[PDB]
């Protein structure tokens, strides 16, 4: 429910502009609860990633390095 | 076999190319490198044969240097490709910025006489001109690789935007640590001093990966840099500490002068 | 009244990002500048309801300052904004690389409280990385605009990948002609040999637009430039003409040398 | 010929299929033997010809280097 509403509104440019003329409507209205509103009002991405049960998954995206040939 | 290497740009799903996009559902296999796990059901749901890059990274506390785990992740890309499968490898951003991997594999393939081929993606440098409103033509860019920049001899531009990136590991010679130490960042901020002032006000930013996250952008003296918090993601932006100044050696040559330029 | 910039790519169709075509799709109106008439057909099919802001650049020979021409570009695609519309400016590669209009426009519509932004897209210099095979963090990358380079001081350090971008137009001083002369191309030379051998092998890059198309891939020694054809997309990458030296200050004061690099 | 360019451009299957044979892709979506051939041999402004653009005017310079 986190994920497939992170994924439309992603793609979705009127979903996008629904979106940013009201946050809290459009985050109601996909169901998101209360704790992941407040998770995303307060830009708590960690949380986020707790609430939709995957940040355990291990993100490292350094792909070069500075030490030459 | 054959391999294509794509971006998947920053942001969850809409960052894409429409190209791009068609190749990761059209693979037999994708070989994936991706910010969160958001990102990575996304991938699942496009296409279920994904091998997961992340896991040649260091795990619980190993000690490996990077070079060993890229090496490892070609190979890997490799294998799908020798096997015969139509093989897609969808890295965050653009696939051949800052990204040693893909370039490595596409060389690899052409050795071996497999079809290979790289598709442009948004970088996170693309990001930052959006969300800072920076045109790179309107005093110039340069970017180079902080660690590169502390090791060997690099002399910026002062009129230009600057950009050091992987700056979360500047100095981190062995290339077994996750970041750097605030006494390495402190030598890099002597090391700017040679161009830059120490109250010269200095951009930390960080693209957003997820459409309902702002990107990173916090500006600080550069003094202050040793004490900010960094993740491995961050790019350290230093505006031109001077204006652009009239070339009247060429303005000479090209018989004109600054009255003019139109 | 609203305002977003996006960008097109190089490639006809498939290198717009899968979240910027949704927002050409859902505008109100579309202020376009496309390569071709391939690109202009797929707008418009897109949504037809397009100014295709071409119109504003000097026609049948016309004297007229590009400054004026951006100016009218921008008026035009406020002047939708100003009358209510959900306004989507669609330009080719990054509406924010070597690109004035989307972020003046971007600029006028907050200064007069219109809500307005800027998505990123692929730029030329993204598609070169890809096409040549090049990362920019491999040795770090400079990009100046190449009459801005011979018009204002600027100094390249020449173990990066430097590009001169509107190369086509090196030294056109009053911003009224389409391309510059091949003498002014030579005091170019002669200001890149402070750095550049004359026989330094250079690469003239042209990305394609059709998908039937191969990039313009031309190398030739920098002396050759001024006899070299070029058109207003062209752009000059000059690859390093010294390979990486040891930064002894900088690693002793890391407590290092060359031997402890991983 | 418009139609054929915007489905291969997006369309990483035809993408695939035209990399593996494309005078073969071309002649199945009705490109005529002159189109094949502007094709073949890069001659983009006479694809342009083909496909009638009345000369459809292009500059694409969006910045300049003179400062302010």
């Amino acid at each position: 429910g986190l994920s497939d509403f992170f994924t439309q509104l992603g793609q979705d440019a009127q979903l996008m502009e629904d979106y940013k003329q009201n946050p809290e409507a459009v985050m109601r209205a996909h169901g998101l609860t209360d704790e992941q509103i407040n998770a995303v009002m307060t830009g708590d991405m960690e949380k986020l990633k707790t609430l939709s049960g995957d940040s355990s998954y291990q993100s490292y995206l350094v792909i070069s390095h500075g030490n030459g040939d | 076999g054959s391999l294509v290497c794509v971006g998947t740009g920053l942001q969850l799903a809409g960052q894409i190319s429409v190209l791009s996009r068609s190749y990761i559902e059209h693979a037999d296999i994708v070989f994936s490198l991706l910010p969160d796990g958001f990102s990575q059901r996304w991938l699942t749901k496009l296409n279920p044969n994904v091998i997961n890059l992340q896991q040649f990274f260091a795990q619980n506390g190993e000690v490996k240097n990077r070079r060993d785990t890229y090496e490892q992740m070609v190979n890997a890309i490799l294998d799908a490709v020798r096997a015969g499968k139509k093989t897609v490898c969808a890295l965050y951003g653009h696939p051949g910025v800052f990204a040693c991997v893909s370039h490595m594999a596409i060389t690899r393939a052409k050795a071996e006489g497999f079809s290979a081929k790289m598709e442009p993606g948004i970088s996170a440098e693309a990001c930052l001109w959006a969300d800072l409103g920076i045109d790179p033509g309107n005093s110039g860019h340069q970017s180079f690789e902080a660690s590169q920049f502390m090791f060997f001899n690099h002399v910026p531009d002062p009129t230009t935007h600057l950009l050091l990136w992987q700056i979360a590991i500047a100095g981190e010679h062995t290339l077994t640590q996750f970041h750097t130490s605030s006494d390495r960042l402190q030598i890099l901020v002597e090391q700017l001093n040679q161009w830059y002032p120490l109250d010269h006000e200095v951009v930390i930013y960080e693209a957003a990966n997820l459409p309902i996250q702002a990107p990173r952008i916090e500006r600080l003296p550069l003094a202050n840099l040793p004490q900010a918090h960094l993740m491995p993601i961050s790019t350290l932006l230093i505006p031109p500490a001077k204006k652009l100044e009239y070339n009247y050696a060429i303005l000479a040559k090209l018989g004109i002068g600054p009255e003019d330029l139109g």
